[PDB]
Protein backbone atom coordinates (compact mmCIF):
# COMPACT_ATOMS: atom_id res chain seq x y z
CA UNK A 1 0.00 0.00 0.00
CA UNK A 2 0.88 3.57 -0.10
CA UNK A 3 2.19 3.76 3.27
CA UNK A 4 4.41 0.89 2.48
CA UNK A 5 7.14 0.57 -0.70
CA UNK A 6 4.81 1.56 -2.95
CA UNK A 7 5.79 2.47 -6.51
CA UNK A 8 4.18 3.84 -9.14
CA UNK A 9 5.26 4.83 -12.85
CA UNK A 10 2.99 6.50 -15.99
CA UNK A 11 3.78 7.41 -19.24
CA UNK A 12 3.89 10.93 -20.22
CA UNK A 13 2.70 12.33 -23.92
CA UNK A 14 2.68 15.83 -25.34
CA UNK A 15 0.94 15.31 -28.68
CA UNK A 16 1.11 17.48 -31.86
CA UNK A 17 -1.98 16.33 -33.22
CA UNK A 18 -3.96 18.58 -31.33
CA UNK A 19 -5.83 21.81 -33.18
CA UNK A 20 -8.16 23.20 -29.93
CA UNK A 21 -6.65 25.92 -27.31
CA UNK A 22 -5.65 25.31 -23.95
CA UNK A 23 -7.89 27.60 -21.71
CA UNK A 24 -8.24 28.43 -17.69
CA UNK A 25 -10.98 29.29 -15.91
CA UNK A 26 -10.32 30.49 -12.11
CA UNK A 27 -12.84 30.86 -9.33
CA UNK A 28 -12.19 32.02 -5.44
CA UNK A 29 -13.29 29.04 -3.30
CA UNK A 30 -14.52 31.63 -1.05
CA UNK A 31 -16.87 32.83 -4.14
CA UNK A 32 -18.51 29.01 -3.38
CA UNK A 33 -18.92 27.87 -7.13
CA UNK A 34 -21.49 24.46 -7.62
CA UNK A 35 -20.59 23.06 -11.14
CA UNK A 36 -23.42 20.54 -10.13
CA UNK A 37 -26.15 23.07 -10.30
CA UNK A 38 -25.05 24.83 -13.67
CA UNK A 39 -28.05 23.24 -15.79
CA UNK A 40 -26.88 25.60 -18.91
CA UNK A 41 -24.00 27.67 -20.08
CA UNK A 42 -22.82 30.97 -22.51
CA UNK A 43 -19.35 31.99 -23.23
CA UNK A 44 -19.05 35.03 -25.79
CA UNK A 45 -16.74 38.12 -26.41
CA UNK A 46 -18.05 40.76 -24.68
CA UNK A 47 -17.05 44.72 -25.49
CA UNK A 48 -19.93 45.92 -27.01
CA UNK A 49 -19.45 49.86 -26.33
CA UNK A 50 -16.05 49.64 -27.82
CA UNK A 51 -11.96 38.57 -31.40
CA UNK A 52 -9.41 37.63 -30.03
CA UNK A 53 -8.51 40.37 -27.90
CA UNK A 54 -12.13 40.68 -26.10
CA UNK A 55 -12.20 39.56 -22.48
CA UNK A 56 -14.97 36.57 -21.83
CA UNK A 57 -18.88 36.90 -20.54
CA UNK A 58 -19.73 33.26 -19.07
CA UNK A 59 -23.44 33.12 -18.81
CA UNK A 60 -24.62 30.36 -16.08
CA UNK A 61 -28.36 29.07 -16.90
CA UNK A 62 -28.85 32.59 -18.40
CA UNK A 63 -31.44 34.69 -16.77
CA UNK A 64 -31.49 32.48 -13.21
CA UNK A 65 -27.98 31.88 -13.16
CA UNK A 66 -24.83 33.77 -12.24
CA UNK A 67 -22.67 35.84 -14.62
CA UNK A 68 -18.97 36.69 -14.83
CA UNK A 69 -16.11 38.75 -16.52
CA UNK A 70 -13.26 36.83 -18.05
CA UNK A 71 -9.78 38.91 -17.39
CA UNK A 72 -6.76 38.07 -19.81
CA UNK A 73 -3.22 36.77 -17.72
CA UNK A 74 -1.04 39.46 -16.49
CA UNK A 75 1.94 38.37 -18.95
CA UNK A 76 3.44 35.08 -20.31
CA UNK A 77 5.75 33.32 -18.66
CA UNK A 78 9.44 34.27 -18.82
CA UNK A 79 11.38 30.77 -18.05
CA UNK A 80 8.48 28.20 -17.21
CA UNK A 81 5.59 26.61 -19.12
CA UNK A 82 2.27 25.59 -16.99
CA UNK A 83 1.11 22.70 -18.81
CA UNK A 84 -2.15 20.64 -18.13
CA UNK A 85 -1.57 16.83 -17.14
CA UNK A 86 -4.74 14.13 -18.35
CA UNK A 87 -4.82 10.75 -16.79
CA UNK A 88 -5.96 8.25 -19.75
CA UNK A 89 -7.85 5.00 -19.46
CA UNK A 90 -4.31 3.21 -21.14
CA UNK A 91 -2.51 4.01 -17.62
CA UNK A 92 -0.19 6.98 -19.36
CA UNK A 93 -0.40 10.77 -18.87
CA UNK A 94 -1.13 12.87 -21.26
CA UNK A 95 0.47 16.87 -21.26
CA UNK A 96 -1.67 19.57 -22.98
CA UNK A 97 -0.46 23.37 -23.33
CA UNK A 98 -1.53 26.35 -21.80
CA UNK A 99 -2.68 29.16 -24.79
CA UNK A 100 -3.93 31.18 -22.32
CA UNK A 101 -5.46 32.23 -18.88
CA UNK A 102 -8.25 33.83 -17.87
CA UNK A 103 -9.95 35.22 -14.84
CA UNK A 104 -13.12 35.01 -13.99
CA UNK A 105 -15.28 37.18 -11.30
CA UNK A 106 -18.39 37.86 -9.64
CA UNK A 107 -21.45 39.66 -11.91
CA UNK A 108 -24.59 40.95 -9.85
CA UNK A 109 -27.81 40.11 -11.35
CA UNK A 110 -30.69 42.28 -11.73
CA UNK A 111 -29.70 45.66 -9.00
CA UNK A 112 -29.34 48.57 -11.24
CA UNK A 113 -28.21 51.28 -8.70
CA UNK A 114 -28.26 53.92 -12.03
CA UNK A 115 -26.50 57.48 -10.92
CA UNK A 116 -27.62 59.45 -13.64
CA UNK A 117 -31.37 60.29 -12.35
CA UNK A 118 -29.54 62.55 -9.31
CA UNK A 119 -27.78 60.66 -7.39
CA UNK A 120 -24.41 62.17 -8.48
CA UNK A 121 -26.82 65.96 -7.05
CA UNK A 122 -28.00 64.13 -4.11
CA UNK A 123 -24.56 62.84 -3.03
CA UNK A 124 -23.81 66.77 -3.17
CA UNK A 125 -26.54 66.69 -0.35
CA UNK A 126 -25.78 63.55 1.13
CA UNK A 127 -24.26 63.73 4.79
CA UNK A 128 -24.83 60.01 4.31
CA UNK A 129 -28.69 61.21 5.50
CA UNK A 130 -30.42 58.91 3.72
CA UNK A 131 -29.95 55.50 1.91
CA UNK A 132 -33.14 53.07 1.35
CA UNK A 133 -34.86 55.51 -0.23
CA UNK A 134 -33.52 56.68 -2.71
CA UNK A 135 -32.83 52.73 -3.89
CA UNK A 136 -37.04 52.45 -3.92
CA UNK A 137 -38.30 55.19 -5.45
CA UNK A 138 -36.11 54.15 -8.63
CA UNK B 1 24.01 36.23 -2.15
CA UNK B 2 25.99 33.51 -2.81
CA UNK B 3 25.07 33.73 -6.78
CA UNK B 4 26.61 37.68 -6.50
CA UNK B 5 29.07 36.43 -4.92
CA UNK B 6 30.04 33.81 -7.43
CA UNK B 7 29.86 37.03 -10.25
CA UNK B 8 26.74 34.96 -12.46
CA UNK B 9 25.25 38.67 -11.73
CA UNK B 10 26.49 41.96 -11.47
CA UNK B 11 27.64 43.27 -8.32
CA UNK B 12 27.48 46.95 -8.37
CA UNK B 13 24.55 46.95 -9.91
CA UNK B 14 22.47 44.25 -8.39
CA UNK B 15 21.41 46.07 -4.91
CA UNK B 16 19.36 43.77 -2.66
CA UNK B 17 17.99 44.33 0.82
CA UNK B 18 15.69 42.58 3.30
CA UNK B 19 13.74 44.41 5.86
CA UNK B 20 12.97 40.74 8.23
CA UNK B 21 11.36 43.28 10.22
CA UNK B 22 8.55 43.71 8.05
CA UNK B 23 8.83 40.56 5.72
CA UNK B 24 9.77 42.29 2.58
CA UNK B 25 12.74 41.71 -0.07
CA UNK B 26 13.03 44.21 -1.97
CA UNK B 27 15.87 44.10 -5.24
CA UNK B 28 16.99 47.35 -7.47
CA UNK B 29 19.08 47.18 -10.77
CA UNK B 30 18.34 50.61 -11.80
CA UNK B 31 21.26 53.77 -12.97
CA UNK B 32 22.74 56.38 -9.70
CA UNK B 33 22.85 54.07 -6.81
CA UNK B 34 26.10 55.28 -4.90
CA UNK B 35 28.00 52.01 -3.17
CA UNK B 36 31.35 51.78 -1.80
CA UNK B 37 33.36 48.26 -1.44
CA UNK B 38 33.56 46.05 1.48
CA UNK B 39 35.35 42.87 2.97
CA UNK B 40 33.23 40.46 3.49
CA UNK B 41 34.02 38.44 6.85
CA UNK B 42 32.00 35.01 7.18
CA UNK B 43 30.94 33.56 10.51
CA UNK B 44 33.67 35.55 12.68
CA UNK B 45 36.45 35.33 10.76
CA UNK B 46 37.63 37.47 8.07
CA UNK B 47 37.33 35.64 4.23
CA UNK B 48 40.31 37.38 2.90
CA UNK B 49 43.95 35.92 3.40
CA UNK B 50 47.33 35.59 2.95
CA UNK B 51 47.34 33.90 -0.73
CA UNK B 52 45.48 36.98 -2.19
CA UNK B 53 48.37 39.25 -0.74
CA UNK B 54 51.11 37.24 -2.77
CA UNK B 55 49.15 37.35 -5.77
CA UNK B 56 48.78 41.12 -5.21
CA UNK B 57 52.61 41.86 -5.09
CA UNK B 58 53.16 39.50 -7.87
CA UNK B 59 50.72 41.32 -9.95
CA UNK B 60 53.70 43.45 -10.88
CA UNK B 61 54.34 41.73 -13.63
CA UNK B 62 52.00 38.67 -13.48
CA UNK B 63 48.16 38.91 -14.94
CA UNK B 64 45.88 39.87 -11.97
CA UNK B 65 43.07 42.14 -11.39
CA UNK B 66 40.80 44.30 -8.91
CA UNK B 67 38.48 42.08 -11.07
CA UNK B 68 39.98 38.97 -10.13
CA UNK B 69 39.50 39.88 -6.22
CA UNK B 70 35.97 40.32 -6.53
CA UNK B 71 35.42 37.16 -8.39
CA UNK B 72 37.30 35.22 -4.88
CA UNK B 73 34.67 37.13 -3.08
CA UNK B 74 36.15 38.47 -0.32
CA UNK B 75 35.28 41.99 -1.14
CA UNK B 76 31.80 42.95 -2.07
CA UNK B 77 29.79 46.12 -3.33
CA UNK B 78 27.35 47.72 -1.13
CA UNK B 79 24.91 50.59 -1.61
CA UNK B 80 23.68 53.08 1.05
CA UNK B 81 20.37 51.18 0.91
CA UNK B 82 21.64 47.57 2.12
CA UNK B 83 24.14 49.89 4.06
CA UNK B 84 21.35 50.07 6.72
CA UNK B 85 21.22 46.22 7.78
CA UNK B 86 24.58 44.91 7.31
CA UNK B 87 26.61 44.51 11.04
CA UNK B 88 29.61 46.19 9.88
CA UNK B 89 32.64 46.10 11.81
CA UNK B 90 35.84 48.94 11.79
CA UNK B 91 38.85 47.14 11.76
CA UNK B 92 39.93 42.99 11.76
CA UNK B 93 41.32 44.34 15.23
CA UNK B 94 38.06 44.61 16.54
CA UNK B 95 36.52 41.59 15.04
CA UNK B 96 39.37 39.02 16.12
CA UNK B 97 39.71 40.43 19.75
CA UNK B 98 36.15 40.23 20.27
CA UNK B 99 36.03 37.59 22.99
CA UNK B 100 34.08 40.04 25.74
CA UNK B 101 32.97 42.77 23.55
CA UNK B 102 29.09 42.96 23.01
CA UNK B 103 28.74 42.31 19.32
CA UNK B 104 29.66 39.27 17.63
CA UNK B 105 27.92 38.59 14.15
CA UNK B 106 30.08 41.16 11.66
CA UNK B 107 29.22 40.39 8.18
CA UNK B 108 31.56 43.08 6.59
CA UNK B 109 34.40 45.19 7.40
CA UNK B 110 36.09 48.21 6.16
CA UNK B 111 39.09 48.15 4.00
CA UNK B 112 40.91 51.20 5.88
CA UNK B 113 38.47 54.38 8.02
CA UNK B 114 40.36 56.86 6.20
CA UNK B 115 38.53 56.35 2.75
CA UNK B 116 35.87 58.20 4.21
CA UNK B 117 37.07 61.40 3.42
CA UNK B 118 36.55 63.46 0.13
CA UNK B 119 39.64 63.89 -2.36
CA UNK B 120 40.80 67.26 -1.18
CA UNK B 121 40.34 66.19 2.65
CA UNK B 122 42.91 63.79 1.79
CA UNK B 123 45.68 65.94 1.41
CA UNK B 124 45.63 66.81 4.79
CA UNK B 125 47.57 64.96 7.66
CA UNK B 126 45.87 64.25 10.68
CA UNK B 127 42.57 65.40 10.10
CA UNK B 128 41.44 63.92 12.95
CA UNK B 129 43.79 66.01 15.27
CA UNK B 130 41.83 69.59 14.19
CA UNK B 131 38.67 70.53 14.59
CA UNK B 132 36.09 69.75 12.29
CA UNK B 133 35.49 73.51 10.48
CA UNK B 134 38.72 73.75 10.47
CA UNK B 135 39.36 71.07 7.99
CA UNK B 136 36.12 71.94 5.74
CA UNK B 137 38.10 75.13 5.64
CA UNK B 138 41.32 73.55 4.13
CA UNK B 139 38.78 71.53 1.92
CA UNK B 140 37.88 75.05 -0.01
CA UNK B 141 42.18 76.59 0.35
CA UNK B 142 43.41 73.66 -1.23
CA UNK B 143 41.37 74.27 -4.40
CA UNK B 144 43.24 77.84 -4.86
CA UNK B 145 46.86 76.84 -3.84
CA UNK B 146 48.79 77.49 -7.31
CA UNK B 147 51.67 74.79 -8.38
CA UNK C 1 -18.71 40.55 37.18
CA UNK C 2 -15.19 41.13 38.56
CA UNK C 3 -12.04 43.56 38.23
CA UNK C 4 -9.36 41.41 36.89
CA UNK C 5 -11.51 41.29 33.42
CA UNK C 6 -10.61 41.78 30.14
CA UNK C 7 -12.43 43.78 26.97
CA UNK C 8 -11.95 41.54 23.72
CA UNK C 9 -15.77 41.50 23.47
CA UNK C 10 -14.69 40.69 19.15
CA UNK C 11 -15.01 43.78 17.32
CA UNK C 12 -16.28 42.25 14.26
CA UNK C 13 -15.49 44.71 11.43
CA UNK C 14 -16.09 42.17 8.91
CA UNK C 15 -19.27 40.33 8.26
CA UNK C 16 -19.74 41.00 4.36
CA UNK C 17 -23.51 39.84 2.37
CA UNK C 18 -23.08 36.14 1.54
CA UNK C 19 -24.67 37.24 -1.80
CA UNK C 20 -23.33 40.69 -3.20
CA UNK C 21 -20.28 39.88 -0.93
CA UNK C 22 -20.26 43.72 -0.09
CA UNK C 23 -20.36 44.87 4.10
CA UNK C 24 -23.23 44.80 6.14
CA UNK C 25 -24.90 47.72 7.83
CA UNK C 26 -26.55 47.91 11.53
CA UNK C 27 -30.78 48.53 11.28
CA UNK C 28 -33.44 48.21 13.84
CA UNK C 29 -36.52 46.00 13.70
CA UNK C 30 -38.78 47.36 15.94
CA UNK C 31 -40.72 44.57 15.15
CA UNK C 32 -38.69 41.84 17.30
CA UNK C 33 -37.08 44.06 19.43
CA UNK C 34 -33.41 43.38 17.65
CA UNK C 35 -30.56 44.30 15.89
CA UNK C 36 -30.23 43.11 12.47
CA UNK C 37 -26.82 43.38 9.58
CA UNK C 38 -28.14 44.44 6.39
CA UNK C 39 -26.58 45.19 2.80
CA UNK C 40 -27.30 48.48 1.54
CA UNK C 41 -27.94 47.58 -2.34
CA UNK C 42 -30.10 44.12 -1.85
CA UNK C 43 -32.71 42.87 0.60
CA UNK C 44 -30.17 40.23 2.37
CA UNK C 45 -30.46 40.15 6.36
CA UNK C 46 -29.32 38.51 9.24
CA UNK C 47 -28.73 39.03 12.77
CA UNK C 48 -25.68 39.96 14.95
CA UNK C 49 -24.13 37.88 17.25
CA UNK C 50 -23.04 41.43 19.50
CA UNK C 51 -24.54 44.17 21.05
CA UNK C 52 -21.95 45.54 20.09
CA UNK C 53 -21.30 48.23 16.29
CA UNK C 54 -18.46 50.11 17.29
CA UNK C 55 -15.36 50.76 20.01
CA UNK C 56 -13.36 53.50 20.19
CA UNK C 57 -9.56 53.65 22.16
CA UNK C 58 -8.57 51.09 25.04
CA UNK C 59 -5.67 53.51 24.89
CA UNK C 60 -3.53 50.86 26.88
CA UNK C 61 -3.24 48.37 23.81
CA UNK C 62 0.23 48.12 25.18
CA UNK C 63 0.13 45.83 21.86
CA UNK C 64 3.47 44.11 23.37
CA UNK C 65 3.34 40.48 21.86
CA UNK C 66 1.78 40.90 18.49
CA UNK C 67 2.84 41.80 14.99
CA UNK C 68 6.42 41.59 15.80
CA UNK C 69 7.34 38.21 14.09
CA UNK C 70 9.73 35.31 15.46
CA UNK C 71 11.68 35.41 12.38
CA UNK C 72 13.31 38.96 13.44
CA UNK C 73 15.78 36.35 15.44
CA UNK C 74 17.85 35.89 12.49
CA UNK C 75 18.63 39.81 12.26
CA UNK C 76 22.72 40.18 12.34
CA UNK C 77 22.16 43.86 13.84
CA UNK C 78 20.13 43.03 16.77
CA UNK C 79 21.87 42.12 20.14
CA UNK C 80 22.25 38.59 21.10
CA UNK C 81 21.98 37.90 24.86
CA UNK C 82 24.22 35.92 26.79
CA UNK C 83 21.16 36.56 29.47
CA UNK C 84 19.60 32.85 30.25
CA UNK C 85 15.97 31.23 29.72
CA UNK C 86 13.20 31.01 27.12
CA UNK C 87 10.63 30.47 29.34
CA UNK C 88 9.13 28.02 27.10
CA UNK C 89 12.15 25.85 26.17
CA UNK C 90 15.44 24.94 28.26
CA UNK C 91 17.81 27.36 26.16
CA UNK C 92 19.22 30.45 26.77
CA UNK C 93 20.38 32.92 24.11
CA UNK C 94 17.65 35.65 22.85
CA UNK C 95 17.68 39.10 20.45
CA UNK C 96 16.03 41.59 22.10
CA UNK C 97 14.84 45.37 20.92
CA UNK C 98 12.52 47.95 22.10
CA UNK C 99 9.34 49.63 20.69
CA UNK C 100 10.31 50.07 17.45
CA UNK C 101 7.49 52.69 16.49
CA UNK C 102 6.08 55.68 16.33
CA UNK C 103 3.53 55.24 18.95
CA UNK C 104 6.48 54.50 20.96
CA UNK C 105 4.14 54.94 24.12
CA UNK C 106 7.24 55.68 26.56
CA UNK C 107 7.10 51.45 26.43
CA UNK C 108 11.25 52.03 27.50
CA UNK C 109 10.74 48.22 28.43
CA UNK C 110 12.94 45.35 26.43
CA UNK C 111 11.25 42.59 24.49
CA UNK C 112 13.01 39.13 24.48
CA UNK C 113 12.51 36.57 21.04
CA UNK C 114 13.98 33.65 22.03
CA UNK C 115 15.92 32.48 18.42
CA UNK C 116 16.46 28.43 19.01
CA UNK C 117 13.48 26.61 16.10
CA UNK C 118 11.75 25.01 19.07
CA UNK C 119 9.36 27.98 20.45
CA UNK C 120 9.82 31.10 18.65
CA UNK C 121 8.45 32.27 21.51
CA UNK C 122 7.86 35.78 22.36
CA UNK C 123 7.80 37.03 25.78
CA UNK C 124 8.67 40.29 27.99
CA UNK C 125 10.70 41.10 31.43
ZN1 LIG D 1 -25.88 42.44 -0.25
ZN1 LIG E 1 12.55 28.88 23.44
Amino acid sequence: GPSSQNVTEYVVRVPKNTTKKYNIMAFNAADKVNFATWNQARLERDLSNKPEDQPWLLRVNGKSGRKFKGIKKGGVTENTSYYIFTQCPDGAFEAFPVHNWYNFTPLARHRTLTAEEAEEEWERRNKVLNHFSIMQQR
Amino acid sequence: RKLRRQMDIIVSEVSMIRDIREREIRIYTDAGRICRPLLIVEKQKLLLKKRHIDQLKEREYNNYSWQDLVASGVVEYIDTLEEETVMLAMTPDDLQEKEVAYCSTYTHCEIHPSMILGVCASIIPFPDHNQSPRNTYQSAMGKQAMG
Amino acid sequence: MEPDGTYEPGFVGIRFCQECNNMLYPKEDKENRILLYACRNCDYQQEADNSCIYVNKITHEVDELTQIIADVSQDPTLPRTEDHPCQKCGHKEAVFFQSHSARAEDAMRLYYVCTAPHCGHRWTE
